[PDB]
Formats: C-alpha cells, structure tokens, sequence
C-alpha cells in the first residue's frame, strides 16, 4: 500500500482568446452595426488554424448572445442554413439588432 | 437501403418559443445551455409530436425517475393562443413528411390542454416548416388555426388531413416508416412510450426489465392461429407442436444471438458488454423434453391435453393448456453488463454507477428498437425503413469516453440522438443549438444559434 | 466566535482502495473522473460513517431516484473487499480538539460495529493509525491505544455512537430514537440525489418546527382547570416559531438558479385551527384536551372520526396548528408553490439544496440547548452529478455556504471542475483483474 500525493496545473489560454473576442465583438456594441455571424465567423476562422476551430465557435456565439439578441425574431422565419469553410461546418442565427441595456 | 431521418421538430408559440425550428442532424443533436434554459422542454414538444396520447404523456424531473405516484410536465411550456409540435420527415423515398401535434391550452381553472394530431403531404423543399403556421399582419406574426391551414392548402397540390383517434395519426407514420413499432391498441403505446420516457431520464428503465420479453419478443399471431385449426381438422399432431417450439425458439435465440454482436466494443465506465442471454424454464425445458424423447400418449382439445402434460412434469401450482403454446412461455430472458471483475454480471443499477447504467440501459433500449424493426419487415414494403432515434437528457453524467461510445452506436447501426449538456463543453461531431432563455417585457424567450459542419 | 468542521474521509480496504484519505477542504470539496471511477462510493461510505444504520443504508443509483422498491440489495456490500474494512471521519471541535469518528466493516449481508478515537496526537498520519507492516485489526489495536494516549469505545447500541457525536460536537441533531435517524438519514440522501425532496415536502412541519417537549409534560398533571392560557402559549410559540423562520427565509434570497431567484417558507395558519384560537381567544361558553376535542366538535369540516385526549393532544401540538409550504420565485408570476413538475433539472436541485438547510439550520438552533455554548456543529451536505448544475449554478451555491458557514462534498464526472478549493481527480484501471484506483490531485 504505498501513498503520495502529486497536483497537476491546469492552463487554458482560452482566456485570452476570449478577451479577444470580447472586445472584437464588443467592438459591434458601440457602432449601431450589428453582429452578422455569418460574417464575424466566416472570418475570424481565417486566423486560428482549424485545430481549435470548434472552441472558437461556441465562444464567438457564447459571446454574440450575452450582447444582444436578433430583431427579426420574433418574425417567426426559419433561418437559413449560413455556410463559413470551404467545407462543411455552418452557422444558423439572424443578425443581432437590438440590444439589452 | 434507404433509412429515413427527422429533419425538424419545430415548436410554435411555446414557452420561450415563438418559431424555433429545430434542424436535427444526420447523428447528433446536441442542446447545448445553461440551468433552466429550453432543452428538456424542446424534447418535450417532440415527445408530445409522437405520443399526443396525455394518459402517458408526464413529463416528471429528472430528479425522479422511478416515481411511480402519478399535475404534469405539459400545460406550462406552452403560452396562450394556438401553438404546435411538428416533425419533419425524409422518408426512404425522399419524401417530405410533416407530421405535427396542435395545441392550446384551456379554461384556466384546470391544467388541462388538447392535442389534434395532423399531418401534411408534398410540401415544396422551397418553403420553410415554420412558413406554414405564419401570417404577416401590421409587422407582427400570427399563429393559424388548423382550420386555416386548410384552407391555405385546400386547393392545392399539397394534401392536409387532420386526425381523430390518435391511431389514425401513429398508424398513419407508421405507414411511411416514421414508426418502427405497429402502434395499434392503446397497451402498445405504452411500451413504446415508456421506451422514449426510459431514454430520458436515463438508465436501466426497470419498467422494461420485469416484461423484458414482452418487448423483444413476436408472439405470433400465426402460431396460435394455424395450430389451433390443424385441431378443427383432427376431430373430423402428436409432437410436431414439439419440433415447433424448439425451432421456433432455436430461431428467436439466432435473432438474439447476433444484436448482441452489434454490441461489444461498448466502453462506459467498466462496463465492456451487454448482452441478452436467454434461458429456458426448467419446467418447460423438460416439458419440451419431454414431448420429444418419451412418449407416453393420451389421444382422448390439444389445448386441454397439453394441459395435463404439465401435471407430469410439474408437481407443483385448461389455463396451463394453452398458455403453453407461445414461444416466450418456454423462456426466461435477462441482462448482463461485461466487467473486468467477474466476468459478466447481470444488470443491477444497485451494483453499477450512474453512467454504467445508463449506457448499459441506452442498449437495451437499442434492443427494443432493434427488434420491433424487423419484427414488422413483413406488414411493411420491401423500399420502407423507419428512423431510430433516442434520448439522453442531462447527458453530463456521461464523461468523454462514455458519451464518444454512445456517438460510435448511432454510427455503428444507423440512429439519431438528441443529446442534451446542462452544460456547455460537449461533442464536436454533429449538429449544435445553443441556448439562451432572455427577458423582454417580463416575457421568456430563448435564444437559438446554430452549429453543424465541423468534422 | 467559533466554527468546527470536517479535514478527512477515510477508506480501508474497500474495493479498488486499499487505503486512502481525502483532506476534506476548508469550503468545498469536489470529485472527478471518468465514469464510474470511484466517487459515488466514496461519499458512501461518508454516508456510512455518519449513519452506520443497515436498515437505512440503501445506496439506489441515480436513475432511480424516488425508488420504494426496498427489495433489491441495499448495495454497499460489493463497495468494499472483503475482511476488515474501516470508515472513519477526521473533525475539528469548535475547541480544536481532533476527533476521529468511524466504523469497522465485513445471502449478501454485511456486518458493522461503530468506534471512537480521542486524545490522539495530529502529528500521526491516521493513515498509519489503522495500517501495519497490512491492517491490524480491530483486536490488535485496542491494545495500542490503551496504556499509550488514546480512547476507543466499543459501541454497542448505535443510540451512544450519535449520542456520543453530537455531545462533542458534530451532529446538528440529537439522534435519540429511529424516529430521529430515520429522518437524518433522508436529508443526506436528499442531498445526495437533488432536487425537491419529495419526503421532506410532504411533512415539513417534521423537519422545521421541533416540539417543546413540556407543554404536554405540564399541562396534564396540572388536574390531578385552565383556560385562555393554553390558547395563549400557541399563539406566542407560534409567532416565535414563526419569525425564526422569517430569518430563516431573509437569507436564501439572492440565490441564481436557472429561472428561481428565491425560495420561502410561508407559514400559514390552518383555517380549523385558526378559529380555535380566536375562539378560545375572547370567547367562552361551557381532560383538557377532551374540553378541546368538543370545541374543535363544532368547527364543521369533512373528514370526522375519536378518543378525546388524542384529539386535545393534538391540539396541544402547536405544531399541527401550521401548515408549511416551499415557494420558488421566478421572472414570471414569481413567488410560486415549488413543484418537481414545473421547475427544470437544476432549478429543483437549488431549491431541493435551499430547503435542506431551513433543516441543518432549524436543527442546529433546535438544540443549542442541550449542548456545549462554546461549541457550534459543523453542517455539510451534498451533490453528486453537479455537472447538471452551470457556472452561474454552481457560483451559488459556493457563495451559500460563505453564508452559512457551511461545507459541501460534491462530485461531477465532468473533466471541469471549478478552482476554488482543492479538487481530486480519480481514474480506475485493471490491474491483476483486481479492481484499482488512482488517486490524484489537480
Ligand atoms: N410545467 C411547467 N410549468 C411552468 N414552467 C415550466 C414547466 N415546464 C417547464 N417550465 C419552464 O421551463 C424552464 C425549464 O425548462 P427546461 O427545458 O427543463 O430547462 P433545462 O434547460 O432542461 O434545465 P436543466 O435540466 O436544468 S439543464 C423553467 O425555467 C420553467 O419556467
Ligand atoms: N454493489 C456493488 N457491487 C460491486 N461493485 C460495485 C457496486 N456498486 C458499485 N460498484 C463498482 O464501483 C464502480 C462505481 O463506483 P462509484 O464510485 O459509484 O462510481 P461513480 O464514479 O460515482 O459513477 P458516475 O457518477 O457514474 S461517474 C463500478 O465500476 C462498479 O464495478
Ligand atoms: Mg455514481
Ligand atoms: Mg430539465
């Protein structure tokens, strides 16, 4: 019966990455200039390689949501299927319009 | 061979759900949120698009599943005026299928609602679901009545037809291969059901563990049939009942020989196999014994003379006639979860961990299905393939090893699984609706985004 | 100023540990892995140790949650080896004085004696306090405490073992009879599976508002009459009973799960008994208990059996007077009737959590009384599968127990565990086809 103890640090720099985004969506707040994800992701996908192309998703949406919400959603309007890649992957939302204080 | 799939299950007028179409992907449907978001809820309206029966329909908590003290889990997530439940279908000959549930509540003195199940045919791939219940007046949607949509299609290359009796409804998927089981008497909604209500909350559904044969196994309705009139003929046989059963269950125990095949590089937890081992009675074993090797004739009711071969064999407990002529009678089925420790174990949830169990119950909830299919090749057509899908609400209790060996099942016999992560880490393979309940005028509503591709 | 809580969990032997101690944390304690790993188990025993009662001890899983079927195995037995195994809890008083509670364990049936373990220097790895180079069993060890500085009690009866905790200064209850730890027991399960305890609901008023042990005592002999009196108690022992639970309720106001941003305990006064004490009140015309059992024969109702004295002895019951209830707010009409059916996964389980320390707290001031002033019982639960609680869920209920000096032992299989507060991380692996569990830190 033989007994240590060893603690493992955890980094995820996914911090930075999301103060990034932060600000780089932030960036939509203060002009009246919407938040199009299938733009602001058909886009920012051209930076990071595609290792770590689905964390970034989830984030910049995460991210789209907590600021605002779409106009044309109470519309009731099935929103089309907006591709990004040059593969398969895509993204479902309607602009974000108007925002919550 | 072409296998049908659902492609949308959009809910109207909801709670936090105006027009939320719900695309579902070719595997797995991930609901991605936080606490008390829409999740649960949004399986709700699809639970209710297939079994719009309320006498089963209760949707507890997953905080009880083994409750058995049955107000209920359907009135809330809806809001007032008229809203809906529809399922999209690519049926095996590429054809649309909109079979949907309506709904509106009721005189608020009771939690009390009605369900109208409907269906609609040729629906141009050009026009959203959700363009179908929707009208444009002064800048503001407008939920329609059945009643319109009627009439909007009325005259039309597209066909309508409202239900009655929810067997018309279920009989209706069924014949267009949405249905796998043939939902006919009301007792058999319950099997199926119970099925998709055991997929939710997870687990060894003990329900379907005490009638384990009830649901994978075909009494045939030719048995007794034909065997009774070779009986009409005699009065006017001896063992060949015998050759029957042996045979007969010789072929079922083939049948259960291979779906378990379908299921060995299964890895939750500790748990590396399930399998379906089927045991004869003693006290029927001897009987088919019996009725084989000796032989000590009574030739004075087949039913009736069978009968008395019990008293031979058994010194213990007309009724015992007949009943011992189906197949199952002569059985003693069960389940058993595959370790490192003693080598396989029959199922117990007391001995097994919360996701040992569930996994272990998500396959015998493969079993069901994978038997009610097959066990209807012949009332269906040589070109038709109903559509698998089950359920895993609150899906975090599975790990990474466990929920990625779920995703290779679906894959490794053709299903669909609407997932559902409390939390928001979960699968990159498949399709993913993240959500996100938001207050305006005091009002619910979710948030909705879309994800499918990457892979 | 003071505060007394729990430093270790200790296993011996069990099945897929030989031997391990889990350092309890200051605040929070957290368990993960992959599934089936060894966390479940290893409150188990936690359970066990607090409530070495076989009759009670029945570990379902999960998927089943409100299960009455008792037939099945109680399943504890295959969660250890077989042998000696051991349970024991590490405490430190509100006086600092480290105690060592646990108890010694070995058809399917299993065998189990309670023990004590005082004046034992910190210095000493418990570790090595039931270890040897092997485990020396419960024959071998008396003797090394004995001359040497140290008191292990064999229990007897399990009523001393309690009675011996709550004396020194961790149970917030005194455990008495089966009555009493029958309904303990339930608590810690309810915060073991979650969610609206569907028990504790139904008999609030059991779990709450404790009897004053006298009123009756008293009252009777007295003959061997009254009047207004007795009335009069009620009422001040039920607007007393009442405002402590208004504070009660002033604290878990600014809770955040999902849609519930509250939770309450209205406390409401019968309509039946309500008219007894406005009657008897200011009004007056022709045991006492009997007296009582004809007045409350007026007030017409439904249900009508009785023996007069049970009925004034129910009547002399200030609580049977009230009548609890558990409300949820929400954006929506807000302050609601709590119900499973309505509030979703993570809702219930907040709620279900909030209630169970109007319990701990009620109980713990349910006994100041007969208890060390200079002590103050350490109060823990617990959460297994926080995973379907999110961030802002799981923030929560942290800040609680910063609120309410308070611990909890949670376990999420989920690989992401927060980062306040030390976290253990448990991966089992064959070895010889010998169940074994790797115990490490992150
Ligand atoms: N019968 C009901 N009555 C009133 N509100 C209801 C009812 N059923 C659901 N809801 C609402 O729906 C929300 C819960 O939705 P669910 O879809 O269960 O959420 P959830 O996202 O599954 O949460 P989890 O299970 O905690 S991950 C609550 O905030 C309620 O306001
Ligand atoms: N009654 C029992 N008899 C024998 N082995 C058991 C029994 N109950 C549990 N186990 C074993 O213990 C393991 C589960 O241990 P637990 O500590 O409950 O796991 P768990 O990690 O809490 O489960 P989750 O919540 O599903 S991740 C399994 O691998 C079983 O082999
Ligand atoms: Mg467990
Ligand atoms: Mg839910």
């Amino acid at each position: 019966l033989p007994m240590a103890l060893e603690y493992e640090s955890l980094t995820d720099v996914q911090t930075q990455i999301v103060t990034a985004i932060q600000a780089e969506l932030a960036h939509f707040r203060n002009t009246a200039q919407p938040i199009n994800l299938g733009a602001v992701l058909q886009e920012q996908l051209a930076r990071y390689p595609q290792s770590r192309h689905f964390d970034v998703a989830r984030i910049i949406v995460d991210q789209a949501v907590k600021l605002g919400m779409a106009s044309q959603d109470h519309q009731a309007v099935y929103p089309v299927w907006q591709p990004i890649d040059d593969f398969s992957a895509a993204v479902q939302a309607h602009l974000i319009d108007q925002y919550d204080k | 061979i072409a296998r049908g799939k659902f492609r949308s299950l959009t809910l109207i007028n909801w709670n936090g759900f105006f027009a939320r179409t719900f695309d579902f992907d070719e595997l797995v449907t991930t609901l991605s949120g936080g606490n008390g978001a829409g999740k649960s809820t949004t399986m709700a309206g699809f639970v209710t698009a297939l079994i719009p029966d309320l006498t089963l329909l209760n949707f507890r908590n997953t905080t009880e599943a083994g409750s058995t003290s049955s107000d209920k889990g359907l009135y809330g997530k809806l809001k007032a005026g008229v809203c809906y439940a529809v399922l999209e279908t690519v049926n095996s000959r590429a054809q649309r299928i909109i079979t949907g549930v309506r709904l509106q509540q009721i005189a608020g003195r009771d939690k009390k609602v009605d369900i109208r199940p409907f269906s609609l045919q040729n629906v141009p791939m050009t026009d959203s679901v959700i363009s179908l219940f929707t009208e444009q007046v002064a800048n503001k949607a407008r939920v329609l009545s059945l009643n319109d949509l009627k009439e909007k299609f009325e005259e039309t290359a597209v066909t309508f037809k409202p239900y009655h009796s929810i067997t018309d409804y279920h009989s209706f998927m069924f014949d267009l291969g949405i249905l796998p089981k043939r939902l006919r008497s009301s007792s058999d909604r319950n099997k199926f059901y119970k099925l998709i209500e055991a997929s939710l909350y997870g687990g060894i559904s003990s329900v379907i563990t005490k009638s384990l044969r009830d649901y994978l196994l075909p009494e045939n309705s030719g048995v007794r049939q034909a065997f009774q009139d070779m009986e009409a003929a005699l009065r006017e046989s001896a063992e060949s009942v015998a050759n029957i059963l042996r045979k007969t269950i010789q072929r079922e125990q083939n049948r259960i020989l291979q779906l378990n095949q379908g299921l060995q590089n299964i890895a939750f937890g500790q748990v590396k196999g399930v399998r379906l081992v089927v045991n004869i009675r003693d006290t029927h074993s001897i009987l088919l014994n019996a009725l084989s090797d000796q032989h000590e004739q009574h030739k004075d009711s087949f039913s009736e003379a069978l009968a008395m071969l019990y008293k031979r064999i058994n010194p213990h407990i007309q009724t015992i006639g007949e009943e011992l002529l189906d197949y199952r009678n002569y059985l003693d089925l069960e389940v058993e979860t595959l370790r490192g420790a003693y080598g396989w174990m029959r199922a117990e949830s007391s001995a097994l961990s919360t996701g040992e169990a569930i996994g272990t119950g998500m396959s015998i909830l493969l079993m069901v299905v994978q038997s009610w299919e097959e066990e209807s090749r012949r009332m269906r057509a040589k070109d038709i393939l109903p559509c698998r899908l089950l359920f895993l609400d609150q899906a975090a209790r599975l790990d990474a090893m466990s929920i990625n060996t779920l995703f290779e099942l679906c894959e490794r016999l053709d299903m669909q699984l609407l997932i559902a992560a409390p939390e928001n880490i979960s699968p990159e393979r498949g399709t993913t609706y993240k959500l996100v309940r938001k207050i305006l005028a005091n009002q619910e509503y979710v948030h909705v985004v879309g994800l499918k591709g990457f892979g």
